[PDB]
RNA sequence: ACAGGUGGUCAGGUAGAGAAUACCAAGGCGCUUGAGAGAACUCGGGUGAAGGAACUAGGCAAAAUGGUGCCGUAACUUCGG
RNA sequence: UCCUUGUCGGGUAAGUUCCGACCUGCACGAAUGGCGUAAUGAUGGCCAGGCUGUCUCCACCCGAGACUCAGUGAAAUUGAAC
RNA sequence: GGCUCAUCACAUCCUGGGGCUGAAGUAGGUCCCAAGGGUAUGGCUGUUCGCCAUUUAAAGUGGUACGCGAGCUGGGUUUAG
RNA sequence: AGUGGACGCAUCACUGGUGUUCGGGUUGUCAUGCCAAUGGCACUGCCCGGUAGCUAAAUGCGGAAGAGAUAAGUGCUGAAA
């Protein structure tokens, strides 16, 4: 089923009858409305783009500017689309809110993680580290052997090697949403999202049963 | 690490392929004394903003 | 890992960063105009401006606040007398960054950091 | 055992073959211990030896261990006979039988 | 957060004094023990009149960790030295008689209430 | 429900020949449990089997348990109501441990 | 700001004010059988982080000889009703020096005002 | 124009037992490449929840005690330690 | 000292190391000195108390490199290399 | 030999499936298919190996020039005493 | 149907570590004419805390279920015969 595209403010918790503290991730979700619909005739898969937010207009650029004008609908910070599932129907400039995910009990929100920089190995793949003593001599944090010996005579593809961790789009699943309310444009889920404060996030129902 | 072989003339010479200098392109003129100078710099002579700045 | 970290080192320690500073800002304020690289003219507005402001009130207590920086008595001694009454109106922005080539020397950037008016 | 009654799995298989201990190798790379082959025996059986034909224990209570058969005990290598009179030691003493 | 070859302290009157968690119980590659766990001691300090006698290796449980325990509100239970409570070898009963000092309630989740029964201090 | 737990208690623990009964109030010593029972079983097995009824009774009861501890020892066996707890235990270690005094 | 404006909306607006070194009554509500019922808790304030929702503060007292260290959340439904018993008089916003010297010795003075 | 070595003479105040140590007086210097970026990694360090040698061949390195006055100080001994 | 990780006890839960008893002295032995010996040792081995990032398990921070720019400007190696 | 990094094969240690069972149920023994994943920490010795203690469902067997020192260690072998 | 161990992913909201850029206590000394009040040095002079960021020991999630063709095996109809 469609998701929605959303901003991550920050994180905070609940507090319910019993006293129990689930840590919520504050989602703010503007108006979604759809600025394309595509389907089998013109694009052979069936599924509808859609923008959120609003973005100033000198820096909208003049094919953007048309492509929102053709849509009908103002201008948006991004572009986005879901795949649809087999039976639902959506028309171009229909905009969609929070009201959505008051059923789905279950989100799954996807991001760019925060990026670390050129991160090593232990920060990497968690690597951990040889002895920092005993005679040790120029090599603490290395990552020590790349493999075998003269008959490979190479390093296999995929090697964990040095490399940036983060600023990727990854996915996380299953989460838990505790609260939807369309008159603070605001989801509220259990757990941690990827991605720092501010950053755009896509959240769709969770497809694990 | 040291060589084993002399490299050629290209395997030099293509490395230096990404060191070429970059032209500025960016020659302003002040609208009072009309003198070159870069985006967001002072002038030689010392005007900057069309202002009577300190021109020393 | 410096993610909303503020504030550069300039490859020196505290002692020696705080201790330039300490004459980064006197070297200002004794001449109106001073003429740094860019770096440095960026975090000279983050101490020699919150300098001024305490400059805004005239009190003993004040005073001496801003005589712990800057460890000159010149310095403070032009703050709250004239600094003050001039930029009384005047909500920040008491210095402009004005960018003025590179150096011969080591081809750094340097920059004209000033007052707004200099009463010159 | 408490969970079986009968001895009809011990005339299929009549004869049990405890591991030999490891041999010795190279390198000083010491043999491993033969393990322990445990025969599983309904409570209330008595042991009788040919030859010294009489009772040895008798089997009342349950989940108590008794040892019928004791084991060999392990070579010693040229390491372990290493001197300086022979100035070649290669002697070597074979394991005693169970 | 306790691991092998950690000392711990005493919190019943079987005998011993000081006492040291020789090996943790729950799988391969355990890194720690929490606050209820089946924890494997060793006897290094005990009185001579006391029941079990020094060098005995046997079962306890934790009862008192110093870092604490995250409760469900997000709390911790914060301690001055860790302490077990001795446990036979073939069944998980406690061995001492009585229970010093105050035990955690999320010890009822690990379902050790001869340490909850007794020690009347929460 | 109050007092109506230990009578449906009592009346079931006699039926099974629970001797010496007694009926404690440990509200305000202990802030764990509302109350505490304690009685004596003839036989390690005695103890075992008693702690089967007390449990399907409770289950049949509407309440669930809260824990039991009978584990291959019936020496010291234990099951939870909620708020009253039952100490179905032998006579043998009944002397070691307290009485009438916790 | 929109997250400024969940803020208070949950949390408690009628917690007493206590100076970080304060002999504090606390009775938190714990979940058990069928009813809830309160734990009646005594101890000396040493560390108060106030901060949102989540202001929290950190309690101690010697009980049997031994030392325990109690964390609370003051907007949680867990805890019920806060009072100060005795009010204190230290310089340090954090009194994390009480482990080391005993409390027999460490008593603390009436803030006397 | 080198982190090395090279004999003698003069030897301030404060705290200190002192020619050690920390600051300063007269005096001499900032050591002939720098400006930034604040990544992996290396070197010299600082701190650390819980454990306290479980790492290792080995407490290697680190960590730790460290002064004054008083009380008191075992086995052994050549009677001095 | 081939049998020596000899057998037994102590230390640790677990000790091919260590300490003490048994002699089967291959190849101890009396100035190429034998046996003990207080004190001494940047000497070999073992154990205990405190201590700690040595480690479980690493994280952060401070400086010099590493990185970009400007100025000067090396070497081992090299039959030729697509 | 140890630390770090792993890769491949199944002659499979467990997990997975089945046949026989000499398979009442649990617990097993043998054989076949199956390499997707995981497969321990400590005292001793340099340990590879091994003994013992204590865990896990398991602490698998091999190749990889018995892998990996232009990655580390120099404990063993170790020139010169 | 719940709860754990290891592994990976993500986050600072909770509990903490760091946080030589924040505040404070204090020793010796020098300086600002002096008292008071400040600054430099002595590893950040030595310590007590601690914002942001980063981080785990902190807390959220994943190992699927299902579909198609199969190994060993279990089958149905079924001639060669």
């Amino acid at each position: 089923m469609i998701g929605l595209v959303g901003k991550k403010v920050g994180m905070t918790r609940i507090f319910t009858e019993d006293g129990v503290s689930i840590p919520v991730t504050v989602i703010e979700v503007e108006a979604n409305r759809v600025t394309q619909v595509k389907d089998l005739a013109n694009d052979g898969y069936r599924a509808i783009q859609v923008t959120t937010g609003a973005k100033k207009a000198n820096r909208v650029t003049k094919p953007e500017a048309g492509h929102f004008a053709k849509a009908g609908v103002e201008a948006g910070r991004g572009l986005w689309e879901f795949r649809l599932a087999e039976g639902e129907e959506f028309t171009v400039g229909q905009s969609i809110s929070v009201e959505l995910f008051a059923d789905v009990k279950k989100v799954d929100v996807t991001g760019t993680s925060k990026g670390k920089g050129f991160a090593g190995t232990v920060k990497r793949w968690n690597f951990r580290t040889q002895d920092a003593t005993h005679g040790n001599s120029l090599s603490h944090r290395v990552p020590g052997s790349i493999g075998q010996n003269q008959t490979p005579g190479k390093v296999f593809k995929g090697k964990k090697m040095a490399g940036q961790m983060g600023n990727e789009r990854v996915t996380v699943q299953s989460l838990d949403v505790v609260r939807v309310d369309a008159e603070r444009n605001l989801l509220l889920v259990k757990g941690a999202v990827p991605g720092a404060t501010g950053s755009d996030l896509i959240v769709k129902p969770a497809v694990k049963a | 690490a040291v060589q084993q072989n002399k490299p050629t003339r290209s395997k030099r010479g293509m490395r230096r392929s990404h060191d070429a200098l970059t032209a500025v392109t960016s020659l302003s003129v002040d609208k009072t004394s009309g003198e070159k100078h870069l985006r967001h710099h002072i002038t030689a002579d010392g005007y900057y903003r069309g202002r009577k700045v300190i021109a020393k | 890992m410096r993610h909303r970290k503020s504030g550069r080192q300039l490859n020196r320690n505290s002692s020696h960063r705080q201790a330039m500073f300490r004459n980064m800002a006197g070297s200002l304020v004794r001449h109106e105009i001073i003429k740094t690289t860019l770096p440095k003219a960026k975090e000279l507005r983050r101490v020699v401006e919150p300098l001024i402001t305490l400059a805004k009130t005239d009190s003993v207590a004040n005073r001496r606040l801003a005589f712990a920086r800057t460890r000159d008595n010149e310095i403070v001694a032009k703050l709250f007398n004239e600094l003050g009454p001039r930029f009384a109106s005047r909500a920040g922005g008491y210095t402009r960054i004005l960018k003025c080539g590179f150096r011969a020397g080591d081809n750094a950037p340097m920059a004209y950091i000033e007052l707004v008016d200099r009463s010159e | 055992d408490e969970n079986l009654n009968t001895l009809i799995d011990y005339r299929f298989e009549k004869s049990f073959r405890a591991e030999r201990g490891q041999n010795g190798a190279s390198r000083d790379c010491t043999g491993k211990r033969g393990k322990d082959v445990t025969i599983k025996v309904p409570v209330g059986t008595r042991v009788i030896d040919q030859g010294t034909g009489e009772t040895m224990g008798d089997m009342t209570k349950h989940g108590q261990r008794l040892l019928v058969a004791k084991g060999g005990w392990h070579g010693l290598g040229n390491t372990r006979f290493k001197s300086s009179v022979n100035r070649t030691p290669r002697q070597k003493t074979n394991g005693t039988p169970g | 957060m306790i691991q092998e070859q950690t000392m711990l302290n005493v919190a019943d009157n079987s005998g011993a004094r000081r006492v040291m968690c020789i090996k943790v119980l729950g799988g391969s590659h355990r890194r720690y023990a929490g606050v209820g766990d089946i924890i494997k001691i060793t006897i290094k300090e005990a009185i001579p009149r006391g029941k079990v006698k020094k060098g005995d290796v046997l079962k306890a449980v934790v009862v008192r960790t110093k870092k604490g325990v995250r409760r469900p509100d997000g709390s911790v239970i914060r301690f001055d030295g860790n302490a077990c409570v001795l446990l036979n070898n073939n069944s998980e009963q406690p061995i001492g008689t009585r229970i010093f000092g105050p035990v955690t309630r999320e010890l009822r989740s690990e379902k050790f209430m001869k340490i909850i029964s007794l020690a009347p201090e929460v | 429900q109050g007092k109506a737990l230990q009578d449906f208690v009592i009346d079931k623990i006699d039926d099974l020949k629970g001797q010496d009964i007694i009926a404690l109030d440990v509200q305000g010593k202990s802030s764990i449990t509302d109350c505490m029972i304690i009685c004596t079983g003839t036989s390690s097995r005695h103890v075992m089997s008693i702690a089967d009824h007390v449990v399907q009774e409770s289950r049949a009861a509407g309440l669930l348990p809260l824990g039991v501890e009978g584990e291959n020892s019936a020496d010291w066996i234990v099951v939870d109501l909620g708020d009253v707890i039952v100490h179905v235990m032998q006579e043998e270690s009944r002397r070691l441990y307290e009485l009438e005094k916790l | 700001n929109i997250i400024k404006q969940l803020e208070q909306e949950q949390m408690k607006q009628d917690v007493p004010s206590f100076r970080p070194g304060d002999t504090v009554e606390v009775k938190v509500w714990v979940v058990e059988g069928s009813k809830k019922r309160l734990q009646a808790f005594e101890g000396v304030v040493i560390a108060i982080r106030n901060r949102g929702l989540h202001s929290a503060f950190t309690v101690r007292k010697i009980s049997n000889g031994e030392g325990v260290e109690r964390v609370f959340q003051t907007h949680s439904p867990v805890v019920d009703s806060i009072s100060v018993k005795r009010r204190g008089a230290v310089r340090k916003a954090k009194l994390y020096y009480l482990r080391e010297r005993t409390g027999k010795a460490a008593r603390i003075k009436e803030r006397l005002n």
